[PDB]
């Protein structure tokens, strides 16, 4: 664990949500039909929190609320993983996700996180100090001019941790792209805060040009349009403005 | 009983040697087990590989001694160990461990032989 | 038995048909669940406890049972859920010199709590004068060594006992059993039931290409018309069998 | 599978003093463990098999304590002739093991 004092204090940047925050609600199949569903969805044209990393070092701990929408304008895969928990120490069991150079690491355990977790050719992992009572582990295939857009939606309902992902090549651009459900985790711990994980190049340490966005889910009603293939193409918010309500 | 060793001498690197453990006063019975160990001149003991003296030899090997070494029983009172591609770090003092229980592996060793020294030079 | 090993089993499918060659002459008498329907059952928690006890002491492994093994070596809770397996091991745990390597706790201050292990080697004081490290009269070693006697009956022979403890939540399940499969039949009126989804219809080949995460298929009437087979990843059309009014 | 460590590496107590050597295993080995002591230029001999039972021809001072993962050997007294190295063997599961024997621990008796 290494303490970082090179942080530049600055109020967070902000940007519009536009038309992002859509995922397939279920595993059922509908084609060329319109269905309305009530679920935790990201409100359209909301203002999300923007962090810029470059000497900008933005690694705060944000509240989880009822859900989180994660997007990041990426190149060279600066963002590595996420840390989830409530107390962020060994007192309460926490959660860890890291996509190293080989695979993805899934571990739920009473970790003891470093004060400034980060990563450092990358062969230096300093993000935690200990793990006391481990419950579940998993290893799978690795998840991965600005040319990479990655959208992530994390939810925690009924002790299940749902993750939705989408990889896109390209502030937030305008468009539409639904998010498929990636993996479900039957963990059953309550999450109130989190913090992302980054990789730092050592030459001091140099951070590349990248940014990430954080959105918050809310209980709304959406109307979604399925194409003839079977995928979502357009959606309409049902509580944004009176025209959309009609 | 004695388990005096044999076949120990200076050997060139990348070569083969034949170490023979000969029992005296008893034969290799099936109900009791035998094993092979060696001791480096500077550090502690280690286990490489050995086979049981029963009707069905339950041969067992160590992780770092997976395929380089070869042990077989030639008579009721004579067992030999064969190693190939010998390296500089293979020099040690070899002992012929005598086990007390046939649980398919090295159990408590009550008796050892005097042992032999095998060294490498060029 | 005094230092009984404890093992965790999870994130796997439990196959109980193997436990006939590995453990012949086994007794599957157990509590808390029907032994037969364990194949199609899901366990969220599994504990494994294995040790060796004498033949006369195998009956002591039961909830609410008192005895030498129960009070001082391994105590079972009254509300014990899970099953125990015991089989003879005379061919394996019997020596011509003697099986002197297995020890059990004989003297102990108080009866052990359920699912507890005691590895203490302190000299037991059964009198008034303190032992002070002396193992003389009124001062006996708490652990005695089994002396298995294969010449006598099975009660004086080494018995290998494996104790399995579950919880049976069958909702956050991590251990389950193979649900098997059925010879798919196509192009006829069929009573189907896929993962609890019971229905009647004609199962035909489906041209739809719904996504890997995507499992079912719904229609305008909000009824399941397309399904993907759990046994084999294939797309099927569920069509209600031909019908109509007669006049 | 099972990795065993022996600590401390070096110990030194007076002739009337007491020294203890503990043997730790990566996972539980129950009752299966043995203690071996070798003098320089001499193969080791079994001292404490089954971690509690004393061997034959050995002084009672040699003993054993602990079970499962941690095993401790307590020396009640030395007489300037027991200064040697002590090893512990796993003798529990040797299917694929680099070395059943534990680490080296020599004893120095300052007479
Ligand atoms: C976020 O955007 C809204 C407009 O949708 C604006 O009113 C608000 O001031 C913005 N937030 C900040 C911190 O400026
Ligand atoms: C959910 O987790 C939080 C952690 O802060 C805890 O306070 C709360 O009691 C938990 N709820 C339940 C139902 O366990
Ligand atoms: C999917 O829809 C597109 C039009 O959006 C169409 O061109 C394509 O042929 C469809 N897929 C298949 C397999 O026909």
């Amino acid at each position: 664990c290494v303490n970082l004092t090179t942080r530049t204090q600055l109020p967070p940047a902000y940007t519009n949500s536009f038309t992002r925050g859509v995922y397939y609600p279920d595993k059922v199949f509908r084609s060329s039909v319109l269905h309305s569903t009530q679920d935790l969805f990201l409100p359209f044209f909301s203002n999300v929190t923007w962090f810029h990393v470059i000497k900008r070092f933005d690694n705060p701990v944000l509240p989880f609320n009822d859900g989180v929408y994660f997007a990041s304008i990426e190149k060279s895969n600066i963002i590595r993983g996420w840390i989830f928990g409530t107390t962020l120490d060994s007192k309460t069991q926490s959660l860890l996700i890291v996509n190293n150079a080989t695979n993805v690491v899934i571990k739920v355990c009473e970790f003891q996180f470093c004060n400034d977790p980060f990563l450092d050719m990358e062969s230096e992992f300093r993000v935690y100090s200990s793990a006391n009572n481990c419950t579940f582990e998993y290893v799978s295939q690795p998840f991965l001019n600005f040319k990479n857009l990655r959208e992530f939606v994390f939810k925690n309902i009924d002790g299940y941790f749902k993750i939705y992902s989408k990889h896109t090549p390209i502030d937030l651009p305008q468009g539409f792209s639904a998010l498929e459900p990636l993996v479900d985790l039957p963990i059953g711990i309550n999450i109130t805060r989190f913090q992302t994980l980054l990789a730092l190049h050592r030459s001091g340490w140099t951070a590349g040009a990248a940014a990430y966005y954080v959105g918050y889910l809310q209980p709304r009603t959406f109307l979604l349009k399925y194409n003839e293939n079977g995928t979502i193409t357009d959606a309409v918010d049902c509580a944004l403005d009176p025209l959309s309500e009609t | 009983q004695s388990l005096e060793e044999s076949g120990g001498d200076l050997v060139k690197p990348g070569a083969s040697l034949t170490l023979t453990c000969t029992a005296s006063g008893f034969s290799f019975s099936s109900g009791y087990d035998m094993c092979w160990v060696r001791q480096a001149p500077g550090k502690g003991l280690e286990w490489i590989a050995c086979i049981g003296t029963g009707s069905s030899g339950n041969i067992y090997y160590a992780s770092w001694a997976k395929g380089r070494f070869t042990i077989s029983k030639t008579s009721s009172t004579t067992v030999t160990l064969q190693m190939t591609s010998l390296t500089a770090a293979d020099t040690a003092t070899y002992f012929c461990a005598r086990d007390d229980a046939d649980y398919a592996g090295p159990d408590y060793f009550n008796l050892w032989g005097p042992g032999t020294l095998v060294t490498v030079s060029s | 038995v005094y230092a009984w090993n404890r093992k965790r089993i999870s994130n796997c499918v439990a196959d109980y048909s193997v436990l006939y060659n590995l453990a012949p002459f086994f007794t599957f008498k157990c509590y808390g669940v029907s032994p037969t329907k364990l194949n199609d059952l899901c366990f969220t928690n599994v504990y494994a406890d294995s040790f060796v006890i004498r033949g006369d002491e195998v009956r002591q492994i039961a909830p609410g049972q008192t005895g030498n093994i129960a009070d001082y070596n391994y105590k079972l809770p009254d509300d014990f859920t899970g099953c125990v397996i015991a089989w003879n091991s005379n061919k394996l745990d019997s020596k011509v010199s003697g099986n002197y390597n297995y020890l059990y706790r004989l003297f102990r201050k108080s009866n052990l709590k359920p699912f507890e292990r005691d590895i203490s080697t302190e000299i037991y004081q059964a009198g008034n004068k303190p032992c002070n490290g002396v193992a003389g009269f009124n001062c006996y070693f708490p652990l005695r060594s089994y002396s298995f006697r294969p010449t006598y009956g099975v009660g004086h022979q080494p018995y290998r006992v494996v104790v399995l403890s579950f919880e049976l939540l069958h909702a956050p399940a991590t251990v389950c059993g193979p649900k098997k499969s059925t010879n798919l039949v196509k192009n006829k009126c069929v009573n189907f039931n896929f993962n609890g989804l019971k229905g009647t219809g004609v199962l035909t080949e489906s041209n739809k290409k719904f996504l890997p995460f995507q499992q079912f298929g719904r229609d305008i009437a909000d009824t399941t018309d397309a399904v993907r087979d759990p046994q084999t990843l294939e797309i099927l059309d569920i069509t209600p069998c031909s019908f109509g009014g007669v006049s | 599978d099972i990795v065993m460590t022996q600590t401390p590496a070096s110990v030194s107590e007076p002739v009337g003093g007491t020294v203890t050597i503990k043997c730790q295993a990566s996972e539980s080995i129950s009752n299966w463990l043995a203690w071996y002591q070798q003098k320089p230029g001499q193969p080791p001999k079994l001292l404490i098999y089954a971690a509690f039972t004393l061997a034959s021809g050995v002084p009672s001072r040699f003993k054993g304590s602990g079970s499962g993962t941690q095993f401790t050997l307590t020396i009640n007294g030395v007489e300037c002739a027991d200064a040697a190295t002590y090893y512990c063997q796993q003798t529990y599961s040797s299917r694929d093991v680099d070395n059943v024997f534990g680490g080296g621990t020599e004893v120095v008796v300052k007479g």
